[PDB]
């Protein structure tokens, strides 16, 4: 049978315009759909579904094969609800896959429908677009996991019993699969797993426990400038945010006076012992903060530049969850929006590692930059939430002082 | 009518059919919406019904242009604000640099086509409406409609689904010939020969009729250069039609508004049309019908426009198997023109971008965003991203993009020195200067009385404060920095608390709303070396 799925009380069905998609997206989108056409798992609709949601195609690792990709947030929001692993964030090695293809097994409540209604574009719009709607669960919809649950805990058990020292963990399409287990064993171990779950029908890693909490590190010299005194009294005092006891007044005592910013200043005992006493302070993490699962979790990112990004997660301004840095990847180098994009990806997924859910975004780009060209390098089965900022000049200051190996 | 599904059609949530009284109307009207409803009856478009249907819709009577024959025509405001929403028509119609030239073309008429497509037969009996008596006695003729109506909220999607259920079979069949709904109209081109289109033209017409649409008449048939709203679309090209500036010796405001109205569209194609002095015109108009004398300066700029559009600009159609190249020019501060081509000269599109008159930007953001919006307008039209030709040196841009705060980019492009070329008219310094001066400024004002000072002390004893009246705290600060910039060498070191000077640093601004940012903007750009230094206030 079919269970009936509906929307939250007051609610009506996701009207999201279809953005404009390349002429190779929208030939690949074609096919994929003409398949699943007639392979019954989406039907055309007709213009009495004024519903609509986004799709793209996107490209993973491995493929030349386009996969197809709906934006179903708007859908997930305004779906009913159906009312998490400590040790999965302690594993040496965590492995994900894309188990998004088990739910055309089975069919989606024909009420609900209408509601999944999407549309490929035509170029220059000489041809009105192909209108489709499921039949059966899709993929990155929040209901389709929630429905399939019971035979996905079902085909998993096997293999949790066989290895109930691996943790498997599952977030809208995917399964995450934490192990101990050294790198050979745990990939040969992870096929047996695929192997066992390709017996029914669907088809590299990260390492949690290396995630460290970096520190703060302050400035040393043989010689302060008024300038260098002046830079890191503005860090300071921004810190004084977070931790209370950091001081800058026997410091900014050495301001005083008109003189010039290449003047070289002599540290006084007391001033030396104040920047000690903050360095101690830095040396570890704010007290207090704690994950507050009735809480929106947030990630906020700046563009530090030289292909380097920092981040911090929380949900208190101030008492971050996790802070961290990224890097750009061998090939990005002329690209900020891929960086970006990477940089989303790689935060949200260490989200549900560690908290099962994806962060609300804040992102130093603009909106039109963004929506043009993040699908271009997206990869990831789901999509989280985002708006654009103005990133303030000095919470971006303060995190280029975070420590590095 | 015709032998398609009907399209299930309902209600919004919750409310019921129009049911408006009849509009009372003479023995001549009436007379003749008679024998309409009585033709339309048999037509097998309405259907002759009675009280079994609470609802009613106003029909009225109308004679068409400089002309006498009675129409009709059915008020559906109301049931349309009752009916469901469909989905959204094509608002965005084709471009013609999107075209692909096709070796011939043809374009049929359906005008009837909405007369032609059922309607839900549970939803007709929304449509009742009643052909009144003579003067609010004997009970008038109802009736209802069979077929999708002129004028209701559904009918254009409606018909415009069921026209491509229909072609949908014929077009894969023989996929060589491309097809276009718009409107009443069906736009069929392809790369056959005359002989063969024709063939397959008459094919698709006699598969219409098999499904109930017929086609025009010898008389009603579109046959010269196709007058797609604004061009004239040709085999080698495509041109703009004559936009017409009217010989009027006497000007309202609506006469001037409507003109720049004109004259800003025609911006787009025409290069060097120029509304700046019509513009002035408008200032302190006390009414729409003011007549506004023209000035000098306004009568030479619109006798130039005048020369222009009498020029023959023209566009190209668009060939898969060539490059989209789009190359841009700084037609001043924050205007940008560009031009989309495949071989030189021949463009597919041109157009500029007015300028947003900003809070604080640059030219290479500026130039960023131009960039993007001719791609999304390029995905849109070619479903491709063009090769472009910027006036930017690379060097330019790696310096300012690698070091931008925010995250910026610009696809595949390519350097191309036609001036002027648009830089980074400063770049403040990583690190103070030996040597140079350095100034520590404060400006102070109170927000109440708007009354503040403004000054600095440098490490050299030069000294000054200047009182300002109807000033604000920003102002004081920024002004503060302006004397700093003023009073001092080609090298400085500028010190400040004003964290909204931070801001400056962080974006490095070469045009903002403020006259005083500007001032200083000026000013910056004329040292040889800047260092702008903030510090935590109090
Ligand atoms: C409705 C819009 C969207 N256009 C359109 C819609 C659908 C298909 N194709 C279209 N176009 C392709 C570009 N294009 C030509 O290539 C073309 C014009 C043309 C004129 C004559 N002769 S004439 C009538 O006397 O001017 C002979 C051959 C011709 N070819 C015009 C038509």
């Amino acid at each position: 049978e079919t269970v009936p799925v509906k929307l939250k009380p007051g609610m009506d069905g996701p009207k999201v315009k279809q953005w404009p998609l390349t002429e190779e997206k929208i030939k690949a989108l074609v096919e994929i759909c003409t398949e699943m056409e007639k392979e019954g798992k989406i039907s055309k609709i007709g213009p009495e579904n004024p519903y609509n949601t986004p799709v793209f195609a996107i490209k993973k690792k491995d493929s030349t094969k386009w996969r197809k990709l709906v934006d179903f947030r708007e859908l997930n929001k305004r779906t009913q609800d159906f009312w998490h692993p400590a040790g999965l964030k302690k594993k040496k090695s965590v492995t994900v896959l894309d188990v998004g293809d088990a739910y055309f097994s089975v069919p989606l409540d024909e009420d609900f429908r209408k509601y999944t209604a999407f549309t490929i574009p035509s170029i220059n719009n000489e041809t009105p677009g192909i209108r489709y709607q499921y039949n059966v669960l899709p993929q990155g919809w929040k209901g389709s996991p929630a429905i399939f649950q019971s035979s996905m805990t079902k085909i998993l058990e096997p293999f949790r019993k066989q290895n109930p020292d691996i943790v498997i963990y599952q977030y809208m399409d995917d399964l995450y699969v934490g192990s101990d287990l050294e790198i050979g064993q745990h990939r040969t171990k992870i096929e047996e797993l695929r192997q066992h779950l390709l017996r029914w029908g669907l088809t590299y890693e990260l390492h949690p426990d290396k995630w460290t909490v970096q520190p703060i590190v302050l400035p040393e010299k043989d010689s302060w400038t008024v300038n260098d005194i002046q830079k890191l009294v503005g860090k300071l005092n921004w810190a004084s945010q977070i931790y209370p006891g950091i001081k800058v007044r026997q410091l900014c005592k050495l301001l005083r006076g008109t003189k010039a910013l290449t003047e070289v200043i002599p540290l006084t005992e007391e001033a030396e012992l104040e920047l000690a006493e903050n360095r101690e302070i830095l040396k570890e993490p704010v007290h207090g903060v704690y994950y507050d699962p009735s809480k929106d979790l947030i990630a906020e990112i700046q563009k530090q530049g030289q292909g380097q990004w920092t981040y911090q997660i929380y949900q208190e301004p101030f008492k971050n969850l996790k802070t961290g840095k990224y890097a750009r990847m061998r090939g990005a180098h002329t690209n900020d929006v891929k960086q970006l994009t990477e940089a989303v990806q790689k935060i949200t997924t260490e989200s549900i590692v560690i908290w099962g859910k994806t962060p609300k975004f804040k992102l130093p780009i603009q909106k039109e930059t963004w929506e043009t060209w993040w699908t271009e390098y997206w990869q990831a089965t789901w999509i989280p939430e985002w708006e654009f900022v103005n990133t303030p000049p000095l919470v971006k200051l303060w995190y280029q002082l975070e420590k590095e190996p | 009518i015709s032998p398609i599904e009907t399209v299930p059609v309902k209600l919004k949530p919750g409310m019921d059919g129009p049911k408006v009284k009849q509009w009372p109307l003479t023995e001549e009207k009436i007379k003749a919406l008679v024998e309409i409803c009585t033709e339309m009856e048999k037509e097998g478009k309405i259907s002759k019904i009675g009280p079994e249907n609470p609802y009613n819709t106003p029909v009225f009577a109308i004679k068409k242009k400089d002309s006498t024959k009675w129409r009709k025509l059915v008020d559906f405001r109301e049931l349309n604000k009752r009916t469901q929403d469909f989905w959204e028509v094509q608002l965005g119609i084709p471009h013609p640099a999107g075209l692909k030239k096709k070796k011939s073309v043809t374009v049929l008429d359906v005008g009837d086509a909405y007369f032609s497509v059922p309607l839900d037969e549970d939803f007709r009996k929304y449509t009742a409406f009643t052909i009144p008596s003579i003067n609010n006695e004997t009970p008038g003729i109802r009736y209802q409609y069979n077929v999708l109506p002129q004028g209701w909220k559904g009918s254009p999607a409606i018909f415009q689904s069921s026209m491509t259920k229909i072609l949908e079979p014929f077009r894969k069949q023989n996929p060589d010939i491309v097809i276009y709904q718009y409107m009443d109209d069906l736009y069929v081109g392809s790369d056959l020969e005359i002989g063969q289109h024709r063939t397959k033209i008459e094919e698709l017409r006699q598969h219409l009729l098999r499904w109930g649409l017929t086609t025009p008449d010898k008389k009603h048939q579109k046959e010269p250069p196709f007058l797609w709203m604004g061009y004239e679309l040709h085999p080698d090209k495509w041109t703009v039609q004559p936009i017409v500036l009217p010989e009027k010796d006497s000007w309202t405001v609506n006469d001037i508004q409507k003109l720049v109205g004109k004259l800003n569209w025609a911006s787009q194609i025409y290069p060097g049309i120029k509304v700046r002095q019509l513009c002035k015109l408008l200032r302190g108009t006390k009414a729409l019908t003011e007549v506004i004398p023209l000035t000098e300066e306004a009568e030479l700029e619109l006798a130039e426009n005048r020369e222009i559009l009498k020029e023959p600009v023209h566009g190209v159609y668009y060939d898969p198997s060539k490059d989209l190249i789009a190359e841009i020019q700084k037609q001043g501060q924050g205007q940008w023109t560009y031009q989309i081509y495949q071989e030189p000269f021949k463009n597919l599109k041109t157009g500029k971008y007015a300028r947003m008159r900003g809070a604080h930007t640059n030219d290479v953001k500026q130039l960023t965003e131009a960039v993007q919006k001719i791609t999304t307008e390029s995905i849109v039209i070619w479903g491709k991203t063009p090769k472009f030709k910027l006036p930017i040196q690379k060097e330019t841009w790696e310096t300012w993009w690698t070091e931008y705060w925010q995250a910026t980019w610009i696809p595949e492009w390519e350097f191309v020195n036609t001036p002027p070329l648009v830089k980074l008219w400063y770049q403040l310094e990583k690190e103070p200067i030996v040597g140079a001066e350095t100034f520590y400024v404060d400006g102070a004002a109170n927000r109440e009385t708007k009354l503040g000072k403004a000054g600095y002390v440098t490490n050299r004893g030069r000294q000054k404060v200047v009182t300002l009246t109807d000033t604000t705290n920003q102002k004081t600060e920024l002004q503060a920095i302006y004397l700093a910039l003023q009073d001092s060498g080609l090298e400085v070191n500028i010190v400040t608390d004003s964290q909204y000077a931070l801001g400056i640093i962080q974006a490095q601004p070469d045009q903002s709303e403020s006259e005083l940012v500007n001032q200083i903007i000026e000013q910056l750009i004329k040292k040889e070396k800047v260092y702008l230094a903030w510090v935590p206030a109090h």
